[PDB]
């Protein structure tokens, strides 16, 4: 029922930084253009997609450089429209609309481009205050003890949130851009190694599972 | 008078036995006295004959030890011997083509649907031509000649050998089911020993001595 | 920055470009290789293989038939043109299947005569090669002239000729045309009452080391 | 009847490498888009087109680095669309359809290109188990004694499967897109030539000849 | 020289794994090739003194070397 | 100036390509590393566990 | 990766340029070339006739 | 640890090392055989095999 025979390989194939460092697609959020709002927001975390969550939960503590590849896509019901790609770091007030006065700041990094030129990319350096990403943490934000406090989320871990705004957004035809975002992480280096995930997933803020049953991982004989 | 192991077979080598492409058979966890020499059932070579063909690592999977280790171990690697006879008189004539195809994907004529476990895995008994002239493989049999060939020409030339080393894109493979190998002898013009057919046979006799063997698992 | 200019042809794509495109997987490491038997750095190579010939092409012959000429109870026996591409004798061969994969071809071949009759028959054939242009000998005076051999079966199983360095090429269309090369009985087949009157005569052809292979086109085979 | 004098030359043009090594259009698939479907999947083979499969079937193994070229085209009844070229390797699930989660995944490689970009191109190394292509097979894939198992398939032999995506496929006009694939095999190195086949084909799972007839090659005098 | 030429835009021809071509399109850089010296005979002669075949018929043209034949080019 | 040739595949995104790219900060330096404990250089050495 | 700048002048055909463009045929070597009588280098040596 | 690492993998080729550890009391005492069936073969239903 099989024919291998396997000559012995090197040990390139199983690096670390082969194994997360390379790029994937981690948001595909699309926003309607037709007769104020409907800008892009997202943050920075592993989280959003299961398979790079639980390949980067593997690890406890991780450093890395993140290269944030971004694709344009347009969807008429093709115009060559300037994007701008804003990388706002962490303690910075976020867009609070398309036309807000954050997007002209002389101190957050940006990116213009259009659909037409290669998509665009940024490589923000490891940015964290902790001097490695922890993936769980036995912790609190904050030192209050109410439920307003989140269990488990470190604030230095927060890698800042990027903006995408189509600056030429009123346009004579009604149509849908989407935005793609690849994450590759860059000179990885991991520690403390985390037994493998089995159970799906509930939220990115939470690590509580549901239920290849709670009780029996594997299909039982 | 050739011998390996305890099995003795008498020749009539006349001149340099060729080992196909130049290559000695050799073996480079796993690895012993099945390198004897198997005569397989002498084969009828009648004035209408096509020709016959023997998968060698299948032509040996039921042969004595060397079939018991095949049955037991899960892998092999095993250079092969081949040496064929065709015996007749001083007064018979015709050409016996050899040639050690690798890898003779065996193609039916007129059909849709491949060749089954069935016409491909005859055994020790061999297989037959239905178009010699094609060789059951799209090819030519005039295109033979690139593959490990010899004549045994009834004048002259009266044996053929061949020395097959591993022909294989791995170190080790499995003999239960693939054929690196396959042994052909083609009569390329008809026998012709015009006694008044008091025998017509001129029987063929092959031998095949796996050399260098060894396998994997217990 | 440092300045660069886009030469005319540039954002093309040539079909026969050579150059190191980006890598799908950049640290894998392919399945290390090992000795094959049997390793070919050129066709030219192949070639050297020497291969089996239709000389009895005839209507008449179906199958394995048509790769031996009868020989039994002084007339012509067998002619074989030397083109490569005049779908004659050198069509099926190793040498005509790889050329005709090249427009420009020149070289000098070797052709084996293999003899398949008993051995207490025996005879004489004369094999005479015809140079480009000349008319194919018709009689035995005129093989008797040309560059023959007097190939004898009781002596020698097999015969082997040197035709020398040969050319053409296909490139309106006219073709091509070079040297014959003929065989006349020499004398009758004789047999004992044993052996059979019938005997057959296989050939085979080979390129020496000067064979080349210059312009490479498609096939018209398939 | 001809003019030919042929001066003696080197063995450069009649190199393996230079023989079997260079681009050749081995899939020309086209999709009409209206008013789900229609996404291109291909099996990576030399033995869809009948020259190159010929002219491959002249050795029994050989190994190369295959050089993908994909040319796109279309024929409206020019949009500059999106195209994603996916490479998934043997053993990973194809994707069901255009809208599949396989398209976004973290493992399989891809390109991201567009109509007016020049045609991409990638290079995948020699990608099979075994330590060498074999064009001929005198085995099984399975171990079952059943027609359910093909006959003369190494499984080791798969390069893997090809998938291209029109990311823009809803536009508002009706057309047809063509993918043409250009294969290049790069640092071939051959062993065991096989005998030149000569009569032609009936399908690449299988080797029959139907029949120049099957009695007789060349046309007799 | 020698290889068929495409019998109309759909042809097998185009489709080949032996011609060279060059794909390119309108807004790109106009497309060049170097074609080596392709000729059998040593150098090009733009007069020759003789007949392409060996037959004395009008079907042999005058003065055209056949090996001057540089090949064609074909764009779809 | 200086001639340049744009070959087949420029202009296309490799999901899999490996080079440096802009710096979003040109002079930022990260927070230096130090000896954090169970070091891992490979899933080798994981399967070792 | 390495910058560079398309110059003005770019994606233009010169019709007297000077580059080694694409070879169509990669390791195809032309028929070598012997002693053809009468060579000459220049006009200036036609006018000398 | 080695299925949840190797399912990453396609191809994957090793040998391994597995240990068995007894969770009886310290007085009590007994024997098991324990064989290793290489591949193809069928796996042992008796002591003799």
């Amino acid at each position: 029922q099989t024919r291998t025979v396997i000559n012995m390989h090197g040990t390139a194939e199983c690096l670390v930084e082969n194994f997360l460092g390379r790029s994937a697609l981690v948001c595909m959020r699309s926003f309607e253009y037709k007769n104020q709002k409907n800008f892009f927001i997202w943050t920075l975390n592993t989280r959003e997609l299961v398979q790079i969550r639980r390949k980067m939960e593997l690890f406890t503590y991780l450093r890395f450089d993140t290269e944030i590849t971004i694709v344009p896509t347009l969807r008429l019901f093709l115009p060559n429209l300037t994007l701008q790609a804003m990388y706002v770091p962490t303690g910075a007030r976020k867009p609070s609309s398309q036309d807000s006065f954050e997007w002209q700041s002389a101190c957050n990094p940006s990116v213009f481009f259009k659909i037409n030129d290669p998509p665009a990319r940024l490589t923000i350096p490891f940015m964290s205050i902790n001097s490695a990403y922890a993936n769980f943490y036995d912790g609190f934000a904050g030192f209050e003890k109410k439920a307003t406090v989140l269990y488990g989320i470190n604030p230095a871990n927060t890698m800042g949130n990027l903006c995408l705004r189509v600056v030429n957004s009123y346009q004579p035809v009604q149509y849908t851009l989407t935005v793609r975002v690849y994450m590759k992480p860059k000179h990885i280096k991991a520690w403390a190694p985390r037994a493998p995930r089995t159970m799906p997933y509930t939220n990115i803020l939470n690590n509580n599972y549901a239920g290849n049953a709670p009780t029996a991982i594997v299909s039982h004989r | 008078q050739l011998k390996l192991g305890n099995s003795s077979i008498v020749t009539q080598e006349a001149a340099n036995i060729c080992c196909a492409y130049g290559e000695w058979p050799t073996y480079l966890k796993p690895t012993t006295s099945t390198d004897r020499f198997y005569t397989l059932k002498s084969k009828k070579w009648e004035s209408n004959s096509t020709g016959w063909w023997w998968k060698l690592p299948d032509a040996l999977n039921q042969i004595g030890m060397f079939g018991q280790n095949v049955q037991y171990h899960y892998l092999y690697r095993s250079g092969f011997l081949c040496h064929v006879q065709c015996n007749a008189t001083k007064f018979h004539q015709g050409t016996l083509l050899i040639v050690a195809i690798p890898e003779h994907q065996i193609g039916k004529k007129g059909t849709g649907t491949s060749a089954s476990f069935a016409e491909v895995m005859k055994g020790a008994e061999g297989g037959v031509f239905e178009q010699p002239y094609l060789l059951d493989d799209g090819t030519s049999l005039a295109c033979a000649l690139v593959y490990p060939h010899q004549w045994i020409n009834l004048r002259t030339n009266n044996s053929a050998t061949i020395v097959l080393p591993w022909m294989n894109s791995a170190p080790m493979d499995f003999a239960l089911r693939h054929n690196n190998w396959t042994l052909a002898v083609i009569p390329v013009c008809p026998l012709a020993g015009g006694t008044g057919n008091t025998n017509t046979y001129v029987p063929i006799t092959i031998s095949i001595a796996p050399m260098c063997a060894e396998y994997n698992g217990l | 920055g440092v300045p660069t200019c886009l030469l005319p042809g540039s954002n093309q794509f040539l079909t026969t470009d050579d150059h190191s495109s980006a890598p799908a997987f950049p640290d894998f490491s392919p399945t290390p290789e090992m000795h094959i038997p049997g390793q070919v750095h050129s066709m030219l190579e192949i070639v050297q293989i020497e291969s089996m010939m239709e000389i009895n092409n005839v209507n008449d012959a179906s199958g394995v038939e048509r790769l031996r000429v009868q020989i039994s109870a002084d007339q012509l026996l067998f002619n074989i043109p030397l083109d490569i591409q005049l779908e004659g004798p050198l069509r099926n061969t190793l040498l005509g299947n790889i050329s005709r994969y090249y427009t420009h071809w020149s070289g000098s071949l070797e052709m084996t005569f293999m003899f398949c009759g008993s051995f207490m028959t025996t005879g004489k054939l004369i094999i005479c090669y015809t140079p480009p242009g000349g008319s194919s000998p018709t009689d035995r005076m005129q093989a008797m002239l040309a560059t023959h051999v007097v190939w004898d079966f009781g002596l020698q199983s097999s015969i082997t000729i040197i035709i020398p360095w040969i050319s053409g090429s296909h490139y309106k269309a006219i073709n091509a045309n070079v040297g014959y090369v003929t065989c006349f009985m020499q004398t009758n087949l004789v047999a004992p009452v044993g052996a059979a009157d019938q005997c057959y005569i296989v050939g085979m052809v080979a390129a020496k080391k000067d064979f080349n292979l210059r312009l490479m086109r498609d096939s018209p085979d398939i």
